[PDB]
């Protein structure tokens, strides 16, 4: 006698029922890093901000629709985002002949 | 089981004017000190809503206080009472048990949301005997539990936590909508009042669930008061008392929202309402110069 | 004189992913480690969601 279990799952993806992903990861701070906190993706630096969020708020925004702050799902702490340093470069020369 | 209601009653569906009520956070994002503009389903300002109220107390005629009401895209269900009678939002279907059916019966042992494919019953009314503990003995809304899809149990919902005074100890303001299938229920609780109040408020979101079904119209429910004092048939033998609750309707519209510095909504102005409007919205500022 | 050549950008070092915790699992042990089984004919039809 062999005990056998049969498994059948449907398709068409519209009644999102069970699933998964999971696959959590540790946290970093004060360094440029790509983040996927809950589905939003971006690049910047992480720090602490005194601004507070309402209990139902997920992630903040600002004028000109930029992702300002995100709340970490694991700990529910307000974190801030600031991109890596970027800017133009200029060269000063006194003349190649001189 | 379930019993068909009798002694049908017809009263005029009185009307009253809404005064800048029913504004809810459209998106789950945080802003501050910005006058954002949106466009979604809302309740138009100064809309004419269909008033309902519970009359014919004791066992005079007792009224049919819970008729069948249509559902297009949303409701602004409200409630003002003291004894916590309004419950049971049985809606979301064609009421023919054709597809998955929804109901919200709470303030039981715990707040629960039973959602099943049960075969319907013609007249719904929840038994609440005049005993020490009001036991919901008779689920007269259905007489079967043929199939079920989802079950929900939540501790906090419709909590009537207020002081002990004879005024109207609640002011419920719900918003029922189906975003392409997903049911999002926005709600809030308001302190007592001493007749819609001309005030401005925001509606915090609550738990949502996909389900996904065809929706035809709406039906409400009230707590019964059957007792041995009044001899009545199983169709109708309960004392009504006195209660009031309004019903509105939602539709697409364009709104302008002003956020506080903590992020709570503090003021809103409706577009396409008055000639003064469509100028306040256009300049994107609440103050307009000559 | 003075001239502009190009720009410079710092590159991110690592990547991190987060999610709203993992406490909500599907009950599966009670099926695999079940007190009793079903017969060859007929079978229990369980629903997980
Ligand atoms: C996620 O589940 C854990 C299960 O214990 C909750 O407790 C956290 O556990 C982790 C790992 O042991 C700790 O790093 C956290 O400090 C714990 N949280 C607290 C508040 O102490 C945790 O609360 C859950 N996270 C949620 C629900 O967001
Ligand atoms: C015109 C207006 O401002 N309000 C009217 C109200 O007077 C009337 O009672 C109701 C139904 O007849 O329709 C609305
Ligand atoms: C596919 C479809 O719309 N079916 C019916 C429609 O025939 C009916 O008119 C309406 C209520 O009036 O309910 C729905
Ligand atoms: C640099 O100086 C020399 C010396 O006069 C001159 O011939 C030359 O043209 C100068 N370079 C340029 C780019 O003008
Ligand atoms: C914003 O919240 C703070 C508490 O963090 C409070 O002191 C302040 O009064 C609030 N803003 C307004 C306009 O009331």
């Amino acid at each position: 006698p062999y005990r056998v279990v049969v498994l059948s799952f449907e398709l068409l993806h519209a009644p999102a029922t069970v699933c998964g992903p999971k696959k959590s990861t540790n946290l970093v701070k004060n360094k440029c890093v790509n983040f996927n906190f809950n589905g939003l993706k971006g690049t910047g630096v992480l720090t602490e901000s005194n601004k507070k969020f309402l209990p139902f708020q997920q992630f903040g925004r600002d004028i000109a629709d930029t992702t300002d702050a995100v709340r970490d799902p694991q700990t529910l702490e307000i974190l801030d985002i600031t991109p890596c340093s970027f800017g133009g470069v200029s060269v000063i020369t006194p003349g190649t002949n001189t | 089981q379930c019993v068909n209601l009798t002694t049908r009653t017809q009263l005029p569906p009185a009307y009253t004017n809404s005064f800048t009520r029913g504004v809810y956070y459209p998106d789950k994002v945080f802003r501050s000190s910005v006058l954002h503009s949106t466009q979604d389903l809302f309740l138009p300002f100064f809309s004419n809503v269909t008033w309902f109220h519970v009359i014919s107390g004791t066992n005079g005629t007792k009224r049919f206080d819970n008729p069948v009401l249509p559902f297009n895209d949303g409701v602004y269900f409200a409630s003002i009472e003291k004894s916590n009678i309004i419950r049971g939002w049985i809606f979301g279907t064609t009421l023919d048990s054709k597809t998955q059916s929804l109901l919200i019966v709470n303030n039981a042992t715990n707040v629960v949301i039973k959602v099943c494919e049960f075969q319907f019953c013609n007249d719904p009314f929840l038994d609440h005997k005049n005993n020490k503990s009001w036991m919901e003995s008779e689920f007269r809304v259905y007489s079967s539990a043929n199939n079920c899809t989802f079950e929900y149990v939540s501790q906090p919902f419709l909590m009537d936590l207020e002081g002990k005074q004879g005024n109207f100890k609640n002011l419920r303001e719900f918003v029922f909508k189906n975003i392409d299938g997903y049911f999002k229920i926005y709600s809030k609780h308001t302190p007592i009042i001493v007749d819609l109040p001309q005030g401005f408020s925001a509606l915090e979101p609550l738990v949502d669930l996909p389900i996904g079904i065809n929706i035809t119209r709406f039906q409400t429910l009230l707590a019964l008061h059957r007792s041995y004092l009044t001899p009545g048939d199983s169709s109708s033998g309960w004392t009504a008392g006195a209660a009031a609750y309004y019903v509105g309707y939602l539709q697409p519209r364009t709104f302008l929202l002003k956020y506080n510095e903590n992020g709570t909504i503090t003021d809103a102005v409706d577009c396409a309402l008055d000639p003064l409007s469509e100028t306040k919205c256009t300049l994107k500022s609440f103050t307009v110069e000559k | 004189g003075i001239y502009q050549t190009s720009n410079f950008r710092v590159q991110p070092t690592e990547s991190i992913v987060r999610f709203p915790n993992i406490t909500n699992l599907c009950p599966f042990d009670e099926v695999f480690n079940a007190t009793r089984f079903a017969s060859v004919y007929a079978w229990n039809r369980k629903r997980i969601s």
